[PDB]
Order: structure tokens, then C-alpha cells, then sequence
RNA sequence: UGAGUGCAGGGUUCUAGAUCUGAUACAAGUCGUAACAAGGCAGCUGUAGGAGAACCUGUAGCUGGAUCA
RNA sequence: CAUGAGUAACUGGAGGUCAAGGCUGGUGCCAGCAUCCGCGGUAAUACCAGCUCCAGGAGUGUCUAUGAUGAUUGCUGCGAUUAAAAGGUCCGUAGUCGAAGAACAGUACUUGUUUGUAAUGUGGCUUAUCGAGAGCCGAAUAGAACGAGAAGAGUUCAGAGUAAGGAGCGAAGGAGGGCUAGAUUAUUGAGCAGCGAGAGGUGAAAUUUGAUGACCUGCUUAGGAGUAACAGAGGCGAAAGCGCUAGUCAAGAACGAAUCCGAUGAUCAAGGACGUAGGCUGGAGGAUCGAAGACGAUUAGAGACCGUAGUAGUUCCAGCAGUAAACGAUGCCUACGCUGUUGUGGUUAUGAGCACGGCAGAAGAGAAAUCUAGUAGGGCUUUGGGGAGAGUACGCGCGCAA
């Protein structure tokens, strides 16, 4: 079986490049839906809808006009502090903009607040 | 989001196969058929997996198939669940 | 092999991966110590024995001057060029001559002389360049 | 995909969203609690149990009255087999294709059926044997 | 470089086939690769219709004719010219033949 | 507690050897011409015989074929 | 501080890479030069010298190890249709990797405080004319002690039941396999009858066979192989492979649907089972075809190609062996993905679907040809690293040998 948040990012990815609006997702876990609701607070996707079907369960998205790209990294990564630097200059275009996304013991968090709650954690994708 | 990526037509829903929806789809159902002759009333699974007697008379009243189970030629039915 | 937990497999597969490169294969399986100037030494003394020509390869057309030479640290007899415009003729037999590697990554021929691995360097402790454009003298 | 070789159909049966009680039924809760253990007596397996009751009686999935599953009630009231019903059926094909290749030894794809057959057992066992449905030193018929 | 999508010949979903052999020289070739030729001949020639006309004793007559399915290997059917070669765009045309007499 | 030294064996690394047999380089020597064009018997892979020498012949396969028919 | 004075550059280069001369004289594939590419056969900006330039400069050339060049070792980050490169097919242990829902616990995980570094190195300041130097300051790696947080990972549960798996039910489909009993012709061989001179074979002919009656046409028989046409970009099987008709014996794939159990699963060193043909050990048999061997022709020569003939093999039962251009030259699970058309088997609100295919464009991709090759840090195994020598030597394991 495929990895569940891989799934979720080429599923996002290729419709985007086929300049659809909407997608329906087909299996979802706990880490999805928070990866998800993070891309909605920074303004990336618009709705979002659950759908329980009693069989795992499904996603209905509506995407901006400012999503270019989103990735999961397989392994998850422990890192600390002093690492997160370097997986932001290996993963995202430019200084200015963009969010690397790492869980911690505070749920999920980008690589700002990382610097603000002076936490590591571990690495689980990334969007611009 | 689309209205028609969140809610279907009904033309679109039937068209589609029972697990590949939304929501999936029951296509079983109970019915009570009634013998010719006899009027008696039997409770009957259509997709029945076996052949099945009216009360009493012992006519066969349904017939079981590779799809759709087979009502004899002279009774007739209601869908009940 | 990607796996969290994966570490002693990758590590295992990818080492030897490695002997498939001709130079950590040589460094690790072969005979590196087999030569006169290599790994062992940067110079070699040894005594003449012989004067020789060799043909160049084609599509050049001369005869090239060369000496045979005992070497002293591995009783070994090897072929070496002597480089100068006149300068077989500043060479006696049973001199004593130092002598010095033609510069590729193994010992391997250069240019235009088939086989031969290695040139003249010194006759009798003094430099050849200087005995050729006589700057300087033999000991006698 | 499949097991033990190349298949990818997809053939199965929709579990229902609710399940709500069976009121157009013709039987009391304690009529079809004694026709299942009336039918487990005479020796059927628990999915013909099933079958009966969808058919026969008129009951979607035989647990909508119960509030328990065939193989719990089967425990209650002590009606347990030896080996599990799975297990069971592996070592019955295992013996036919025995019986077979013992007067028809020629049979090259029986030989082969066989050994896939072989492995499916062990598999099988060593998942019962693990969850103590099964004595550790439990071995096939053969 | 691979020249034909196909490989020259029809097999597909299949592992191995019959083999038949060539009318000109006798050679094995697979049943799905060989050039295959419809013959239908009438026993008598055009040129007798005319004397069949006067010779038979029956109030009017039918010629029987003769049937045939011929095999033939590449070099063969290259040879004796019921194919030729062809272009790289012609190459792609399919398009039944007649049957000869 | 034991150095030294007898006598048999092993384990390693080097080296000699009548004679035989590989490889590589041979300006251009001798005999043919096997491959590349339908290369003058279309070529190639496995296996088995045979033969101055390239190679030839039976059997099953492949198109990278001279045919997408 | 005071006295004299007027001394003080070389190494490598100048055809391209690579900064800087078609200058003058010698030499004529010689003598030499050249890391690489290349110069010289009498008109050499490349040899040997003169003269002018260039580069670095108290320094500059060469040889040898190593780091970089190098995404040519690839964790970040390469490749495997045709350039080097996916195991012939399955089973399978160690190993690496593994649903949704509701809860729980703190050893990894991350982080605080405290320990843990003289020199060196790092961030600084101060004094030797300056600059290295010297002197003083601050923080620090890995490792350990005690607390904290709980997303991910982990453990459990069942009024939960995967477009995860296995068991089972119903109607049906197929050259899938083993066994038993039958079949229409055809090719050879014998018997007998009719006839009375040639048959065969080739591009053209000769070996060869015929008055002991050939050839061709009848009737009888004896054997051992095979299943024509229908027959296809059709079907079935793990692959190798499977085509006459009945009867019989096991298991499998797919489809329909409100059946049952509940994580039983993916991939796989070692280990085990199958594997066209040709080959080998023993038995049965022997029609046709035919390696070896023998002739007739053709040629300078044919030992070959062609023709006549002929043996082992080619068939069956019981085994050994283990290779193929065993190829769609494209590993196995699992995803996300545009349209039109044509098949095969079930089911159908007759609108369509599900499994297995063929074909034609598009968009992307790629060195192109083209597309099993589009998108992508999903999981696991095999495997390549400029030609040659070489898939060869030595050792070892299997095999009767090959
Ligand atoms: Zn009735
Ligand atoms: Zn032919």
C-alpha cells in the first residue's frame, strides 16, 4: 500500500497542473487532516470538507491560485534546531516565502515558529 | 469547491459502479411476493441464492440465477426493505 | 533500503559497491609495489648495462634512445628513455644513472614510445640538462 | 492483488451504513436465537448459518437482532469446534489433492496446486498458534 | 533499431504457436508471421468455355472450381513479388488483397 | 616457573624447472575469403556432431529482416 | 649615535587549451619536441640557435602520494527499451517495510538546567616601528546527571467492519492439466489383378531405379506419427507451453450479492519445486524426416550449398541434467492520471459498469528513434561504472558424463 500523505500530495499536484479547482481525496489518516488545516491558515487552500464513510475516509479540497507545489519527505527526519536551516535551503525556492512543515510535541508548526518556540522536531513535508 | 464534485445528479449516480461513490450503495433488497392461487405471502431476498416454495401449496415461487433471482411466470410482488 | 531502521544494509551494499571503480579495486587487490618509481619511491638509481633504439609508433617515423638498467634496490633489469638532443652520447656502460617517472595517474606509456616506463634523470650525481647544453663537466 | 497468483477482481458485497432493527421480520429475537443453534447442532458452518438466514427467514446480515456475532454466540453457548473453520477447510483441499495424486501421480499441475496449497496451511496455522486458538504442537493430518 | 511496433508478426497475449511450411522451398515459418496468398481456379481454362459448350451432354454445366490457402516464408514472398518494400509512412498501410485465379 | 634444542607434521608468502599451452604487439609474410548490399546459401542465440582455417550441417527459438498488409 | 660610499635577478615559456612572434639563420619524417591534440619528407610562428615580447619573482620548474575536478560511487544526488546494466518462473526463512475509529503510557524523540575542552581552533581586546608573533578574556563538540512536552512512533479495545487478505455461496465460461475408450484421411511396406515402357530429380543435368513387369489404376491388409481448411493483432496457463470426439478425477481465475473470520499482509539472502529443444542412464517400439558417414554434379579447389541414399536421434514409460535473441531485449506490490474506436466473459434502472485486451491521436517526456518511457524522497529485492585480457586462471559446490 501506498503511503498516505504521499498520496495525498500527488493527487493535489497533478490536478493543479491540470488546472482543476477541486479534488476529491480517497484515504486519509490524523497527520492529513492536520497538513491540511495548516495549508488553509496560510492562505494556500479555501475549503475543506470530511466525508465518513465508515471506510477509511475522504477529503473534498478547493484549491487558490497560489499553490505552485507541495511534498512529503519520506523518512521522517529527526532534527534538531540547528538542523532545520539546512533542510529550508535544500527544499524552498527563495528567503522570502514558502513553509516547511515539522511535527513536535505543539502539533504541526512551520520552520518560523520553530525559531519562536525554540523546539526540533521531525520533518514531514513542505509547500510554495 | 463545485457543486457538482459535492453533490451529483442522480443521471451521474446511476451510472457509476456501487463502490466508486461518495457515499456507497446498497443494490439488495427484501421483498414480499404473493402466490397465484394460494394468496399467501412469503418474505424473499432479491439476488436470492436458493430456489424457494409458497407455503402450503409448495409451488416454486422464485428462482435463483447468476444476477437477479427469477419470479414465476403468474406471481408478483412488493418491495418491503 | 530507504527505510528508517535500514542503516546496516545500506551501509553493507553500498562498500562494496565500491570495488567496481579501477582505483580503489588496485589500491586494495593488486600489486602496487611491483615497480621502480610508483608508491615505494619517487627516483630509482641504477647501473647501464646496455644502449638500445626503439621504433615510435605510427604515424610518426624515428628511432628513439634508450638504456637498460640494473636497478639496485629490487635486482630488477627495466628499460628508460633518455631525453636530450645529444644526449646518448653523455652516457658510458656501468655508469651509474638516477631515474624518473613520465607523470600519468599508473605507469603507462607516453607519447609516441611503445613500452617504456620511465627516463633519465642524472649521469655520475651531476644533471643531465647541464651535462647536454655543457654548462657542466663529468666528474672524471 | 491475490496470494498465490496474478488475480485483481474486485467482487464483494456492500456492508450497509445503519443497521436499525428488522421490523417487516416474522419471527421474535428468541425464535431466530434458537434456529441458529438448531442449525449449528446439525453441524453447518457459521457462513451457511448465514446464508439461511438472509434466505430463508429474512435477516440482513444476522446481527441487527442480536447485538452478537455468530461465532460469539457459538462460544456462549459452548457449541466451539476443535479447529477453526478456516484452518479447516485448508486441510480438507490438502487431502483431496492427495487423494488424487495418489492413483494419478502423473499430474504435474496437481503437484504443483499442492504446494501452494502446503504453504497456505502453515501461514494460516501460525497466526491461530499465536493467538493460543491452537496447541503449540499442533500438526497437519497428513 | 526496433524497426516494426508489431515484430513483424501477429502474436500477442500468447507464448508460442504452430508452424507450417513454405510452398517455394519447404522452411519452417510461425503460423502468425507467414504470408498467406487465397487461390479459387476454375478446372477449366477461359479458352475452352467455347468447345465445353458443344462437348457436354448435359442440358447446361457448371465448371467445378478448385480452393487454396498458400504459405510463404519472407524471402519468398519478396522473391516471387507479392510484397514489396516500402517507405517509412507506407509502411503503417493495411489493406486486404484479392484473391487470385 | 622455564630459556634453548632434537624429531615429525601443518599454515603462510616468495623462487627454480625439461617440456607444453594462453594472451598481446607485430609496416604490408603464406592460404583462402567467413561478416557488413537479398555481401552472392538473409543473419544471430542455445545444443549436438564434423572439419587446414575462417567455419559447415541437423534440431528448437528470435527479428536487432529482405514482410506492421 | 657617528663615520664611509654608490654595489644589487633569475627561472619557465611565446600552434590550441593558455598570457605573449607566421621575425632571421641552420636541419630536411633526419635530429629532436610534445601531460593531450599534434609538429618535421628543402617555403617548420611547434626542433636547434640569435633577437624582441609574456608570466610569476628571491624565487621559479620537475617527479611521487593524496584532497578537489566528479551528480565518474550518487544520504542529500547518477543509471538499467536500443549506449554497460531487471534474476527463465514460482514457493520461502533470516532481514527491511506494514489500515480506519476510540483510547492509554512514557524508554528512545525533542528541549531546559547542570556537568564535560590544556594546546589547537572560534568570537574578541591589549602591547613589541609594522605584520606574522606574545599576553589576557568570552563561548563551545561528542559523552554523562536530574526534570518537562506529547504530534509522530509504540501498546490495547470492540454496539467498528478497506476499490487489504483468506474461507464460503449462486449461475455460467475457456486449445489449462492427468486418465479411459473410440475416429475421417494421409505417408510408407507387403499380397494379388490389369497395362507393356519408361519413372524420379533440377536453373540445367548426372548418380539412381525398371521386362525378377517399374510408373499409373483396382481391391486386401500391417504398422507408427499427426490432428489441414475453420483459425483471427481470438482464448487459456506461474512461466516453459496448450488445437479430433465422448466419458471420468481434482484444484484455480473472473462476475453477482445485506455470507463468515479479523490483521492473518508486501518483498525476499539461505533453502526447496517446475523448466522448449538438443544430450545422457535403463526398458518398449520404429511409418515419416534426418546430424555422422558414402556417392553424383558444380568449381582453381569444394571438404559445403543442389540431387541420390543412409545411421544416432525424432515417439512412449521411469529418471538425471539446468542452458536459449527462455525478448514486449521493459522486476514485484500499490497510486495519480485526456479522448475516440474495436474485441472477449459475466451483469444490467438498457443509460452503463467490472476483469482481461488491441488500435488511433493528444499533452507531457526524451540525445534522438519513439513511448511498458507521463507525474513522484511510497515500500522491498536484483544489477552497471572507458575499450581489451575475461565470464578466462586458482580454489570450492553440484552432475554418470557432457
Ligand atoms: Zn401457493
Ligand atoms: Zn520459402
Amino acid at each position: 500500500m501506498m503511503d498516505k500523505l504521499a498520496n495525498l500530495c500527488i493527487t493535489i499536484n497533478n490536478a493543479n497542473r491540470a488546472q482543476k479547482r477541486s479534488v476529491v481525496i480517497r484515504r486519509i489518516s490524523k497527520v492529513c487532516r492536520l497538513f491540511l488545516e495548516s495549508m488553509q491558515k496560510h492562505g494556500y487552500i479555501t475549503d475543506i470538507v470530511y466525508i465518513d464513510d465508515h471506510r477509511e475516509g475522504k477529503a473534498v479540497v478547493g484549491l487558490s491560485g497560489r499553490l505552485n507545489r507541495c511534498g512529503a519527505i519520506c523518512p521522517r527526519y529527526d532534527v534538531e534546531l540547528k538542523d532545520v536551516e539546512r533542510y529550508r535551503a535544500n527544499l524552498l525556492p527563495s528567503r522570502g516565502f514558502g513553509h516547511l512543515i515539522v511535527t513536535s510535541s505543539k502539533g504541526l508548526i512551520d520552520h518560523r515558529e520553530c525559531i519562536q518556540h525554540n523546539t526540533g522536531g521531525k520533518i514531514l513535508g513542505y509547500f510554495y | 469547491i463545485a457543486k457538482n464534485l459535492l453533490y451529483p445528479t442522480v443521471e451521474e449516480i446511476k451510472k457509476n459502479n456501487k463502490r466508486k461513490q461518495l457515499f456507497q450503495e446498497v443494490k439488495g433488497y427484501f421483498m414480499e411476493v404473493k402466490c397465484a392461487g394460494c394468496a399467501t405471502l412469503n418474505v424473499c431476498y432479491s439476488h436470492s441464492q436458493k430456489t424457494i416454495s409458497c407455503k402450503g401449496c409448495s409451488m416454486v415461487i422464485l428462482r435463483s440465477t447468476g444476477g437477479k433471482a427469477k419470479i414465476s411466470n403468474e406471481c408478483s410482488y412488493m418491495v418491503i426493505s | 533500503m530507504y527505510g528508517l531502521l535500514a542503516a546496516r544494509n545500506l551501509k553493507k551494499n553500498r562498500h562494496k559497491r565500491r570495488y567496481a571503480d579501477k582505483d580503489f579495486a588496485k589500491k586494495a587487490r593488486g600489486d602496487i609495489y611491483q615497480n621502480a618509481v610508483g608508491y615505494s619511491a619517487p627516483h630509482a638509481k641504477g647501473i647501464v648495462t646496455e644502449k638500445l633504439g626503439v621504433e615510435a609508433k605510427q604515424p610518426n617515423s624515428a628511432i628513439r634512445k634508450c638504456v637498460r638498467v640494473h636497478i639496485v634496490r629490487l635486482n630488477k633489469k627495466v628499460i628508460a628513455y633518455v631525453p636530450h638532443d645529444g644526449g646518448l652520447n653523455q652516457i658510458e656502460i656501468n655508469d651509474e644513472v638516477i631515474v624518473e617517472g613520465l607523470g600519468k595517474k599508473g605507469c603507462r606509456s607516453k607519447g609516441d614510445i611503445p613500452g617504456v616506463r620511465f627516463r633519465v634523470c642524472k649521469v655520475q650525481k651531476v644533471s643531465l640538462k647541464a651535462l647536454v647544453t655543457k654548462k657542466k663537466e663529468r666528474p672524471a | 492483488a491475490r496470494m498465490y497468483s496474478n488475480g485483481k477482481g474486485q467482487s464483494k458485497s456492500v456492508t450497509p451504513y445503519n443497521l436499525t432493527y428488522p421490523t417487516y421480520i416474522k419471527h421474535s429475537k428468541e425464535e431466530i436465537v434458537d434456529v441458529i443453534l438448531n442449525l449449528a447442532r446439525k453441524g453447518t458452518p457459521p457462513s451457511q448459518i448465514g446464508n439461511i438466514l438472509r434466505d430463508n427467514y429474512g435477516v440482513g446480515k444476522s446481527f441487527a437482532v442480536t447485538k452478537t456475532k455468530i461465532l460469539t454466540l457459538l462460544k456462549i453457548a459452548g457449541l466451539k469446534p476443535v479447529i477453526p473453520e478456516d484452518l479447516n477447510n485448508i486441510v480438507k483441499k490438502c487431502v483431496n489433492i492427495k487423494a488424487h495424486l495418489a492413483k494419478y501421480t502423473n499430474d504435474k499441475s496437481s503437484k504443483y496446486q499442492l504446494i501452494q496449497m502446503q504453504s497456505c496451511l502453515y501461514r494460516v496455522a501460525r497466526y491461530y498458534k499465536s493467538k493460543n486458538e491452537l496447541p503449540a504442537g499442533w500438526k497437519p493430518p497428513f | 533499431t526496433k524497426k516494426r511496433s508489431n515484430n513483424g508478426r501477429s502474436k500477442k497475449n500468447r507464448g508460442h504457436t504452430r508452424c507450417v511450411r513454405c510452398e517455394h522451398c519447404s522452411a519452417m515459418v510461425p503460423n502468425d508471421k507467414a504470408i498467406k496468398k487465397f487461390v479459387v481456379r476454375s478446372v477449366i481454362d477461359a479458352a475452352s468455355l467455347d468447345d465445353l459448350k458443344i462437348a457436354t451432354i448435359y442440358e447446361e454445366y457448371e465448371v467445378p472450381k478448385s480452393y487454396y490457402k498458400l504459405n510463404y516464408c519472407v524471402s519468398c514472398a519478396v522473391h516471387i513479388k507479392l510484397v514489396r518494400v516500402r517507405s517509412r509512412w507506407e509502411r503503417k498501410i493495411r489493406k486486404e488483397q484479392r484473391v487470385s485465379a
